[PDB]
C-alpha cells in the first residue's frame, strides 16, 4: 500500500480527500450493500451500479473509475470477442450465419429489460435442451429445434450482500425470458452473467452441441484476456493504489488452476495406485505377489483437503479381470460420494488422472448430473502421495474398506493462499514422487525440526520456506536433467516452470 | 555478442524454434536484469528491430510482461517497463496492435498520474515514442484530452520529467496544434514563461521551440505581448531567454508583424527592458540574415 | 425500487477549465478536465435525430 | 476556507518585482513629503 | 418488536386528552355549497389516475410558471434537469421540503393507485395485488425518500417494520 512551490490557504489546511476515498474504494462492498435500511435506490449515472444513499466520496471514487463510457465500451468489447469465437467456429458447430445485432447505445446499463446481443443462425437445424448452469454437464439436447439462437451479455457489479452470480444468472434469464419487454427473436438462446466487481462469471440457457465447452472457454478466455476489461482493473489498482511485489506474474498462464482455486468446487481424483501388489520369491524360483490396500484420492486444493476412500481386497474375490471393474468400483464410489455431501460441499467439476475411466463414472454420476467430469491435462503427484508414513501405513493395515479426511494444508492457511499452500504441496509431491530420499533431507534440513503429530508436514518459517522452495524445485530440475541428459541452467522460464509443474 | 552480430548481419535465416527461444530468453534477461543499464535495452532494440515483421505472434506474451513489470512496487523496475516501451514502439504499431498498442495509449495515459520523477519521465518519454509513430489524429487518448492532462505537468519542477514534458509539448504544438483551443494555447504560454527558469540548457532550448510553435499556431501578437511583460522581470537567463524567444517569434511570423511592438517598446524607460530589446535585435538580425 | 439518473458529476470546474483547483487536495470534487458527451447530452441530441 | 475563481499565489519573482515597485512608491513617497528639489529619475529608472 | 409496539401503546394511552374544545368547520359541505363544486360517484381507480393527473399537472404549473424551463417533473413524480445547470440556475431552481413532501407523497399514492390499475387491466392477480401493496407499505423507506423531508417519519417506519415482523 503505497510505502518549493508556495500553497494558497485552503491548500495549507482542509483534509486531504485522496486517502478517504481510496479507503471508501477499498472496503466498497460494503459500504455499499443493498440489505440497507431506510435507503432510496438511484443509478449512477452512465452505468449498472445502484447507490442506496448519498455517500459523495464513494460516489465520486466510482464514477471516476468509470469515465469515458467504459462500461459500454466493456460491453461492446465482450460482444465482439464472442462474436469472432463463432466467426471462427462456423464449420464445427454448423453455424451457417452469425447476426451482431445493431446495438442500442443503451442495452448495457438499462438493467430491467433486455434486447439481445448475438443472432445465431444455422445451416439446417438444432436440437436443444433444457435451460441449465453453465458449470452443469448432463444436457438433453433433444426438447426443440430451431435456427434461431439469441445471446445475452449482462454486466452487473455486485457487493457483498449479494454477489453469487449463479441465482443471478438464472432469475435473470427466466424473467427476462417470460417477460413481456424483452423482444427475443427466438424462444432459445443463453444469457451471460459478468459481474465486474468480483470479475466472477456464469451463464445460464438453453443449450444445444457443442455450446457447454464452446462458451467455457471461449469465457475464460475473455475473463483474462480482453482489454477493456483490462483497463477496468487498472482504473481499480491505481485508485487503489495497490502495487504487487511478485515479479513474473505468479504462474497464473491460461493453464486451469486461475479457474481452478475458485470458490467454486474442483475435485482432484487418483485412482491409478488403488490396486498394488507387493512381490517376494518362493523358495520355487517364482516371485509370488500378494495384493494390498489401496486408496483413491479425492483433493481439493482450494481447500488442502484430501479424501483417502482406502479400497479393501475385500474385492479381490470373484471380480474376473483387475482394471476394468476398478473403473466400476471407483464411479459408484465417487456417485455415493456426492450423495452423501452435504449443499455446500457438492462438487463442480471433478478431474481424474484416468482419462479412460471418465466414461464409468460419467454414467454413474447422473443421479447428480451437473458435475462437469474431465481428465487432467496435468497429473499431480498423489501417486506419491503413497510414500508418506501416516497414510501409508493406515491403508496397508486396514481391514475393512473405508473413508479418512486430512487437512494437509496444516497450519498454512494462515500466513499463505490456497494458491500458494497448492503451489508449495505441488512442489512437496513432485519431492516424494521424483527422490523422497532428497525430499526428506530437504524439508526436515535442522536436526530438531519437529512436526505435529496432526500434521503432514513440519513446522516450519517463511524463511527456510522460500529456500527451501527453491531446494525442492532445484532438485525436481536436478533430476529432470538427471534423467534426461539436460543442462539444467539451460532451460528457459516456461520451461523450467512447466517441468515443475506438469507435461510438456 | 547477439546483439552486435544481429544489427550488423541482419535475422534472414533466423528459423522458427530459434527465433522462439531467442525471444523467450530475452524476455527473461530483461526481467531478471538488476542492473540500471543499457545493455538488455539495447539488446532489445536491436532484437525486435531485426525480427521487423517475425514478431507478431508474441505481442501479447512481450507486452503482458512488460505490462506486469509496470506494476511493480519498486520505481526502478516501473521505470525499466516503461523504456522497454519506448523501444519497442515502433514495431509495436507495424505489427497492427489495434488492442495492443491502443493497450499502451490509454494505459500510459493512466500512469500519467505518477509522482515518482523517474517514472513521470519515462512515462512521458514513452508517450513522446509512441506519438511518433501513430500520428495525432489516430491516437488512442485523442490529444484533445491528452494535452489539457499535460498541461498541470509542465509545474513539476524537476529536470527529467520537465525535458520529457517539454518535449512532448512541443511535438504537440508543432503538428498538432488545431485539437486545442487558443485559450488552452495561452495558459500554456503563462506555464512556459517559469521554465525558462531550469537549471538544465535543454530544457530552456525547447522552452524556445515551442515559443516558435504556438506563434505559428496561434497568431504572434498575443504571445509577443506576453514575452514583453516578461523582459519587465529581473535576474538574466530568464531575460535572456525571453529575448532569444521574441527573436524567434519574429523569425517564423515576417519581422514585421514583430518590429514596432519592439521598437515602441524601447520607449519604457528601464535599464532591463531597453537592454532586452537590443539583445533581441541583435539574435533577430542572426536570425534572418539576407 | 425506484431508480433515478444521478444526474450532476461532481466536476471541479476551476480545474476542468482551466487546469487548476484553488483547494488543490482537499477539491471535494473531481479534478478532471475531459471533454466528453454527457449522461443527457447524448440522449437528447440521439433522440432529437 | 479559501474562494473559487481565483488564481494561484504569485510566484517569488513577481512578488520580487513588486515588492520592488511598492519600495519605489515609498520613496516618492517620503521624498513628496521631504519635499527634495534634488532629486531626479533619469530615463533608465 | 413486541416490546416497542407495547412502548407506543402506553405512550399514547398516558398522553391522551379530552378534546377540549370544539369550532365546527366542515371543508366539503362548505365547498360543495358553492357553485364551482358538482358530485357524482365513480369508480376508485378513476379517481386515483384522477387525483395523479391532477396532481402532476399543478406541480408542472409550479414549476414552468416560476419559468424554470431547465427542469422536468416525469411521471413517477422524479424531478430531472435537461441541461446542466449554471449556478444561477442551480440556485433558482432550489426547492423546499414543501415542494418535496408532495412529490413524495403524490408518488407514494402513485404507486398505490398503479398497482391497482395493473390489477384491473388484468396482468396481474388478487394475491400478486395484495402481497404488492403490503411490501409498498412495508419498504416507503426506499420506494419514496420521503423521510429526507420529514426525518419524523421514521416514527412511522420504525412502526411498520415491528409490524411486519409480528405478522
Ligand atoms: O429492511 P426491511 O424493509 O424491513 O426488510 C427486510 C426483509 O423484508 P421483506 O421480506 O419484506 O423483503 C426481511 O425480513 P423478514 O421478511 O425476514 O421479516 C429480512 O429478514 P432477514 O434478512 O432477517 O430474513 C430483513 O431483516 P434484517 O434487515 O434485520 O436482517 C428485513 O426485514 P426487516 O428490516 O423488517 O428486518
Ligand atoms: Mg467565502
Ligand atoms: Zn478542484
Amino acid at each position: 500500500w503505497e510505502k518549493w512551490k508556495k500553497l494558497t490557504n485552503a491548500q495549507r489546511s482542509g483534509l486531504n480527500q485522496i486517502p478517504n476515498r481510496r479507503f471508501t474504494l477499498w472496503w466498497s462492498p460494503t459500504i455499499n450493500r443493498a440489505n440497507v435500511y431506510v435507503g432510496f435506490q438511484v443509478q449512477l449515472d452512465l452505468t449498472g451500479i445502484f447507490m442506496h444513499g448519498k455517500i459523495p466520496t464513494l460516489k465520486i471514487s466510482l464514477i471516476q473509475i468509470f469515465r469515458a463510457h467504459l462500461w459500454q465500451k466493456i460491453h461492446e468489447s465482450i460482444v465482439m470477442d464472442l462474436c469472432q469465437v463463432f466467426d471462427q467456429e462456423l464449420d464445427a458447430l454448423e453455424i451457417e450465419t452469425v447476426q451482431k445485432e445493431t446495438i442500442h447505445p443503451r442495452k448495457s446499463y438499462k438493467m430491467n429489460s433486455s434486447c439481445a446481443d448475438i443472432l445465431l443462425f444455422a445451416s439446417y437445424k438444432w436440437n436443444v435442451s433444457r435451460p441449465s448452469l453453465l458449470a452443469d454437464s448432463k444436457d438433453v439436447m433433444d426438447s426443440t429445434t430451431t435456427q434461431k439462437y439469441w445471446i445475452d451479455i449482462q454486466l452487473r457489479w455486485g457487493d457483498y450482500d449479494s454477489h453469487d452470480i449463479e441465482r443471478y444468472a438464472r432469475a435473470k434469464f427466466l424473467d427476462y425470458t417470460t417477460d413481456n419487454m424483452s423482444i427475443y427473436p427466438s424462444p432459445t438462446g443463453v444469457l451471460i452473467a459478468i459481474d465486474l466487481a468480483y470479475n466472477l462469471h456464469s451463464a445460464y440457457g438453453n443449450w444445444f452441441p457443442g455450446s457447454k465447452p464452446l462458451i467455457q472457454q471461449a469465457m475464460a478466455k475473455i475473463m483474462k484476456a480482453n482489454p477493456a476489461l483490462y483497463v477496468l482493473r487498472e482504473r481499480i489498482r491505481k485508485g487503489l493504489q495497490l502495487y504487487s511485489s511478485e515479479p513474473t506474474e505468479p504462474y497464473l498462464s491460461s493453464q486451469n488452476y486461475g479457474e481452478l482455486f475458485s470458490n467454486q468446487i474442483i475435485w482432484f481424483v487418483d485412482d491409478t495406485n488403488v490396486y498394488r501388489v507387493t512381490i517376494h520369491k518362493t523358495f520355487e524360483g517364482n516371485l509370488t505377489t500378494k495384493p494390498i490396500n489401496g486408496a483413491i484420492f479425492i483433493f481439493n486444493p482450494r481447500t488442502g483437503q484430501l479424501f483417502l476412500k482406502i479400497i479393501h481386497t475385500s474385492v479381490w474375490a470373484g471380480q474376473k479381470r483387475l482394471g476394468q471393474l476398478a473403473k466400476w468400483k471407483t464411479a459408484e464410489e465417487v456417485a455415493a460420494l456426492i450423495r452423501s455431501l452435504p449443499v455446500e460441499e457438492q462438487p463442480k467439476q471433478i478431474i481424474v488422472t484416468r482419462k479412460g475411466m471418465l466414461d464409468p463414472l460419467e454414467v454413474h454420476l447422473l443421479d447428480f448430473p451437473n458435475i462437469v467430469i474431465k481428465g487432467s491435462e496435468l497429473q499431480l503427484p498423489f501417486q506419491a502421495c503413497l510414500k508418506v508414513e501416516k497414510f501409508g501405513d493406515l491403508i496397508l493395515k486396514a481391514t475393512e474398506p473405508q473413508m479418512v479426511l486430512f487437512n494437509l494444508y496444516d497450519d498454512w492457511l494462515k500466513t499463505i493462499s490456497s494458491y500458494t499452500a497448492f503451489s508449495r504441496l505441488i512442489l512437496i509431491l513432485r519431492a516424494l514422487h521424483v527422490n523422497n530420499d532428497r525430499a526428506k533431507v530437504i524439508l526436515k534440513p535442522d536436526k530438531t525440526t519437529i512436526t505435529e503429530p496432526h500434521h503432514i508436514w513440519p513446522t516450519l518459517t517463511d524463511e527456510e520456506w522460500i529456500k527451501v522452495e527453491v531446494q525442492l524445485k532445484d532438485l525436481i530440475l536436478a533430476d529432470y536433467g538427471k534423467k534426461n541428459n539436460v543442462n539444467v541452467a539451460s532451460l528457459t522460464q516456461s520451461e523450467i516452470r512447466d517441468i515443475i509443474l506438469g507435461m510438456e | 555478442t547477439i546483439e552486435k552480430i544481429m544489427g550488423n548481419l541482419g535475422a534472414a535465416d533466423i528459423d522458427h524454434k530459434l527465433e522462439e527461444q531467442l525471444i523467450d530468453g530475452i524476455l527473461y534477461a530483461f526481467q531478471e536484469q538488476t542492473t540500471e543499464d543499457s545493455v538488455m535495452l539495447n539488446g532489445f532494440g536491436t532484437v525486435v528491430n531485426a525480427l521487423g515483421k517475425r514478431v507478431k505472434p508474441y505481442l501479447p506474451q512481450i507486452c503482458g510482461t512488460v505490462l506486469w513489470r509496470l506494476n511493480n512496487k519498486s520505481a526502478k523496475v516501473r521505470q525499466q517497463a516503461a523504456d522497454l516501451i519506448s523501444r519497442t514502439a515502433v514495431v509495436m504499431k507495424t505489427c497492427q496492435e489495434e488492442k495492443l498498442m491502443g493497450h499502451l495509449g490509454v494505459v500510459l495515459y493512466e500512469y500519467l498520474g505518477e509522482e515518482y520523477p523517474e517514472v513521470l519521465g519515462s512515462i512521458l518519454g514513452a508517450l513522446k515514442a509512441i506519438v511518433n509513430v501513430i500520428g495525432m489524429h489516430k491516437m488512442t487518448p485523442p490529444i484533445k484530452d491528452l494535452l489539457p492532462r499535460l498541461t498541470p505537468i509542465l509545474k513539476n519542477r524537476h529536470e527529467k520529467v520537465q525535458e520529457n514534458c517539454i518535449d512532448l509539448v512541443g511535438r504537440i504544438a508543432d503538428r498538432g496544434a488545431e485539437y486545442v483551443s487558443a485559450r488552452e494555447w495561452m495558459r500554456i504560454c503563462f506555464e512556459l514563461l517559469e521554465l525558462l527558469k531550469a537549471h538544465k540548457k535543454a530544457i530552456r532550448r525547447a522552452t524556445v521551440n515551442t515559443f516558435g510553435y504556438i506563434a505559428k499556431a496561434i497568431g504572434p501578437h498575443d504571445v509577443l505581448a506576453t514575452l514583453l511583460n516578461n523582459l519587465k522581470v529581473q535576474e538574466r537567463q530568464n531575460r535572456v531567454c525571453t529575448t532569444v524567444a521574441i527573436a524567434i517569434v519574429a523569425e517564423t511570423c515576417s519581422p514585421f508583424t514583430v518590429l514596432p511592438a519592439l521598437m515602441n517598446e524601447y520607449r519604457v524607460p528601464e535599464l532591463n527592458v531597453q537592454n532586452g530589446v537590443l539583445k533581441s535585435l541583435s539574435f533577430l538580425f542572426e536570425y534572418i540574415g539576407e | 425500487a425506484t431508480v433515478r439518473w444521478d444526474y450532476q458529476p461532481d466536476i471541479c470546474k476551476d480545474y476542468k477549465e482551466t487546469g487548476f483547483c484553488g483547494f488543490g487536495d482537499s477539491c471535494k470534487f473531481l479534478h478532471d478536465r475531459s471533454d466528453y458527451k454527457h449522461g443527457w447530452q447524448i440522449e437528447r441530441e440521439l433522440d432529437e435525430g | 476556507g479559501g474562494k473559487t475563481g481565483s488564481g494561484g499565489v504569485a510566484s517569488s519573482s513577481e512578488s520580487n518585482r513588486d515588492r520592488r515597485e511598492r519600495l519605489r512608491q515609498l520613496a516618492l513617497e517620503t521624498i513628496d513629503i521631504n519635499k527634495d528639489p534634488y532629486f531626479m529619475k533619469n530615463h533608465l529608472g | 418488536s413486541y416490546q416497542k409496539l407495547l412502548k407506543y401503546y402506553v405512550l399514547n394511552a398516558l398522553k391522551h386528552r379530552p378534546p377540549k374544545a370544539q369550532k365546527k368547520r366542515y371543508l366539503f359541505r362548505s365547498f360543495k355549497a358553492t357553485k364551482f363544486f358538482q358530485s357524482t360517484k365513480l369508480d376508485w381507480v378513476e379517481v386515483g389516475l384522477q387525483v395523479c393527473r391532477q396532481g402532476y399537472n399543478m406541480l408542472n404549473l409550479l414549476i414552468h410558471r416560476k419559468n424554470l424551463n431547465y427542469l422536468h417533473l416525469d411521471y413517477n413524480f422524479n424531478l430531472k434537469p435537461v441541461k446542466t445547470l449554471t449556478t444561477k440556475e442551480r440556485k433558482k431552481s432550489r426547492f423546499g421540503n414543501a415542494f418535496h413532501l408532495c412529490r413524495e407523497v403524490l408518488r407514494l399514492t402513485k404507486l398505490v393507485v398503479d398497482s391497482h390499475v395493473q390489477y384491473r387491466l388484468g396482468n396481474v392477480d388478487a394475491f400478486q395485488l395484495a402481497d404488492g401493496l403490503q411490501y409498498i407499505f412495508a419498504h416507503v423507506g426506499q420506494l419514496t425518500g420521503m423521510y429526507r423531508y420529514k426525518y419524523k417519519l421514521m416514527r412511522q417506519i420504525r412502526m411498520c417494520k415491528d409490524l411486519k415482523h409480528l405478522i
